[PDB]
């Protein structure tokens, strides 16, 4: 959740309908948009941010909602336009091969800047003490992780969470709607829409 | 083509931490997995960790869990590996190996390396870094054949061994026998090189032995004379 | 997982070699191989036992059957002596299990007489106390060489020596030697020299008696 | 001597939690280890967890980690076992077994049970508890031998089966054939018993069939008449 | 760990039985056994393969050799039929590994004719609609009995039945039967009865035709 | 998870008193009903020993 990938999409035709084809028990909460009107507006670049946050912290992944995971790992301003999907994958992620495969951070010297990654290496500092790169009192690794055993409750299973950002800058006609066809019939006087002409 | 330059590495005390980097150049750092693999001197290799094309950890070994944390940065095109609580069994050449396949969405997990690098000697002990001592070995006047005379350097008194010798600017790839170092029962090592060194008639090399040592950073530019 | 490889396999450069990697139930998972020249970076060889990368000749081949993956190299030459490793995935533990590589050595190569090169102490060291007299030897194929020091025309071995083992360099072994136990007044008398004793004949070379 | 009475158990919905207890009596609850072991009906036993003489966990199984938490209370002489996130594969008779040895300080870990109990049927399903229906089976006047006539109860319509039948006060340990229950294709069960019931001349039992059902607590004290 | 036990071992009451529990390298770790009567609580038997608890006769014995622990019970009787389990520690996983117990059944016991006991509907149920006519049978050694219902002097099996399997009770099998598919006016005519058909001879018993 | 570890409670523990509990934690205003949901979770957060 502290080191999240950011994929940059290019000119294409995004079909926002396969999002609800995966395994059940998945959220589709949007902010500022709607899935019914998703394929109506035009966006230049869409960014996908994948992270493995789980538990009762998906509700606080929203503009103006702090918490314990969206406080020093991911911050969203009050302008987010996208839909978050948090389907649960408790079949290929939770395994006994390794419990520290995923990571998780904690409090820092300051709050994270919205939409900024905080890949660090340095050890945490309590404010007044010599660390010297050792694991002692008041100097410990803030990357406190958790285990993933295939016996936990519903509130601790691996949740694959990915958010989508919708930007709108001075750009040409980029991704906007999958398509729209109506099985053209040629027998009478009827309306037509040939890619703009109405 | 692919230039997997690796930075970060040297002598550190047991129990400290360091940051390793591997700047990628030649390919796209968004569709190829890059892993970390160490290699003890003359004792085989050992896989440390790895990350797929996206930000994803593929696991660790059975002896580096909880202490090592790998991170990927697609913006700067560099893979980082954090090491915490280093011990005596962590002295090896950590390499930066890539992956051949493009890692398509629907496939089977099967990672095999295709491009390798050079690695950084990460030695972990209680000793301290020592300054090298370059000496202008005399090219004696024993002249029987054409290039029977040879001159070199006598680098010694250095605990770490990231030794790289240059002559003019990082060139003259001709015959230069750089003999390996040896622990002289005190932790230090000794370096030496031998060149062709033809008949000296003011038409030979500049007689310069540039020795670069990262844990003991010092630019030695002393000349060699008969 | 756990792969088992032969510690060393030697073969004359007339036939093929047999390098195997066996496990418990490694019959379906892919088996990848690697070749690492001594000192250089590991290069890629035939992988998945069904194809080779771009650049590897047809001489390299592989095959797996049940619990044994054979890396059948054809027409082994001198330039093929390297450390060969085999790779496996073992998705049961989410790791990359390597193994102790095999040191393929082409048996039956011609001999190579080593050349000794004496380097006296430099000029800009007599003012200080360094005492780093170096005796070097050239490349040679037959390793296991003992460098006998003749200090002051007499066998002196009680001093601090190095006796580094022979390393690999373009398929030719080489080493060095350091013994300057003198009080740094090495220009005493009787031509402090150096000797190299190989299997059979030995090479001698001294310096100026000053 | 040793009386390992076990309390806590019944019908709970999948995903809820409950507390099991095992009050010890007869020995000292400071020098004997007591464990928890389930037993599926006709499908062998299965060890859950255990605690040594002092407050110490000895481990769990490969399917109860993170969900079950065992605790020991030496002051009240009772062992407790907490169960979280119960599923359909947790329906078994959880027993309360002790240990034979005194668990001396310097030895090898070797635990074997010596005293067993009765266990509590902890059923986990989506059904609901139903009230029993006791009926006074008529002891018909068919008289050929001495005790050929018999009377009993006709308990039915109950999903859980912690059934215990009494006659006068928890006594009359004579011949009483309590037939096992059976799922009548609807989740419910049916109980019945048969006594000797000799010639009735106002010199026989009190004609009472007390049936106690914990998940459906109700004291039935109905009499039986010819 | 993982212990493997025979699913069922039967022996005549003239010789000894052979109950084994084998694993991978169970040759040094202690092997404990248990005996559980059907319905009752598990009792302790010979443990550590070298001693028995207080109360167990000398007939029970045990022995382990390499990868097999044999619980040699001598002079098996009818009262010895129970579910025998073997226990191991396996300190490598910090668990208590049990296994599928063996159902020791003394083969060659005398037959037992089951007695059927008819119980008509009670008095305080005709005012309501219960329809819980019960047909009971006594104990019997030869199990696998089929209870055939003769409702209204005719074979009626389409109704809701139970047909419970024979359980264990003092080494004697017993079961029950329930079939009252009637509209609760069971006192129609022709003496609604019940039948029990055992292997060989069958027992018949009816009730009053009212 | 052989060892355990607790967390914040509704009140501070009385000195030299043991707080063996099974009850799942309560955030103050919500129905728990013995399930693992939002604001109702097991306060016995343990740690690993590798």
């Amino acid at each position: 959740v502290y080191a999240w990938n950011r994929k940059r999409i290019s000119n294409c035709v995004a079909d926002y309908s396969v999002l609800y084809n995966l395994a059940p028990f998945f959220t589709f909460k949007c902010y500022g948009v709607s899935p019914t009107k998703l394929n109506d507006l035009c966006f230049t670049n869409v960014y996908a941010d994948s992270f493995v946050i789980r538990g009762d912290e998906v509700r606080q992944i929203a503009p103006g909602q702090t918490g314990n995971i969206a406080d020093y790992n991911y911050k969203l301003p009050d302008d987010f336009t996208g839909c978050v999907i948090a389907w649960n994958s408790n079949k290929l992620d939770s395994k006994v091969s390794g419990n520290y495969n995923y990571l998780y951070r904690l409090f820092r010297k300051s709050n994270l800047k919205p939409f900024e990654r905080d890949i660090s290496t340095e050890i945490y500092q309590a404010g007044n003490k010599p660390c010297n790169g050792v694991a002692g009192f008041n100097c410990y690794f803030p990357l406190r992780s958790y285990s993933f055993r295939p016996t936990y409750g519903v509130g601790h299973q691996p949740y694959r969470v990915v958010v989508l950002s919708f930007e709108l800058l001075h750009a040409p006609a980029t991704v906007c709607g999958p398509k729209k066809s109506t099985n053209l019939v040629k027998n009478k006087c009827v309306n037509f829409n040939f890619n703009g002409l109405k | 083509e692919v230039q997997l330059v690796e930075s970060g590495g040297g002598l550190v005390q047991p129990g400290r931490s360091l940051r390793l980097s591997c700047a990628a150049s030649g390919f796209t750092f968004d569709d190829y997995a890059i892993h970390w693999v160490r290699q003890a001197p003359g004792k085989g290799l050992e896989w440390v960790s790895g990350i797929t094309w996206n930000s994803g950890t593929i696991g660790y070994a059975d002896s580096v869990k909880g202490r090592f944390t790998i991170s990927r940065d697609n913006a700067k095109n560099s893979l980082y590996l954090q090491m915490n609580s280093l011990r005596a069994e962590d002295t090896a050449l950590y390499y930066c190996a890539k992956h051949h396949q493009i890692a398509v969405a629907g496939d089977a997990e099967d990672y095999y390396f295709d491009y390798w690098g050079q690695g950084t000697l990460v030695t972990v002990s209680s000793a301290s870094t020592k300054g090298p001592s370059v000496f202008p070995l005399a090219p004696s006047s024993k002249s029987t054949s054409g290039g029977t005379a040879a001159l070199g350097c006598l680098v010694k008194d250095y605990f770490p061994e990231p030794v790289t010798v240059s002559w003019n600017s990082g060139a003259l790839t001709s015959g230069v026998h750089t003999f390996p170092a040896v622990l002289q029962s005190s932790g230090l090592y000794s370096l030496s090189s031998v060149v062709t060194v033809p008949s000296s008639s003011l038409g030979t090399q500049t007689y310069i032995c540039n020795v670069n040592h990262k844990p003991s950073n010092t630019k030695v530019d002393k000349k060699v004379e008969p | 997982y756990e792969l088992t490889q032969p510690p060393s396999v030697s073969v004359a450069p007339g036939q093929t070699a047999r390098i195997t990697c066996g496990g418990n139930n490694i019959g379906s998972k892919s088996v990848h191989w690697y070749q690492q020249k001594p000192g250089q970076a590991p290069v890629l060889v035939v992988y998945d036992d069904s194809d080779r990368p771009s650049g590897i000749p047809e001489r390299f081949s592989g095959s797996n059957s049940g619990n044994t993956a054979t890396l059948t190299i054809s027409r082994v030459e001198a330039g093929d002596e390297a450390d060969y490793y085999c790779q496996v995935w073992d998705s049961r533990s989410d790791r990359v299990v390597f193994g102790g590589g095999t040191k393929l050595t082409a048996l039956g190569q011609p001999k190579a007489a080593p050349s000794v090169t004496l380097f006296p102490p430099s000029s800009e060291e007599l003012q200080a106390n360094k005492a780093t007299l170096v005796c070097l030897i050239s490349d040679f194929y037959p390793g296991a060489v003992t460098v006998a020091w003749k200090a002051d025309s007499s066998p002196v071995k009680a001093g601090v020596e190095t006796t580094t083992p022979s390393k690999q360099s373009n398929n030719k072994y080489a080493a060095s030697s350091y013994l300057s136990l003198t009080p740094e007044q090495w220009k005493s008398h009787r031509s402090y020299s150096c000797q190299v004793t190989h299997e059979g004949s030995t090479v001698e070379k001294t310096v100026a008696p000053t």
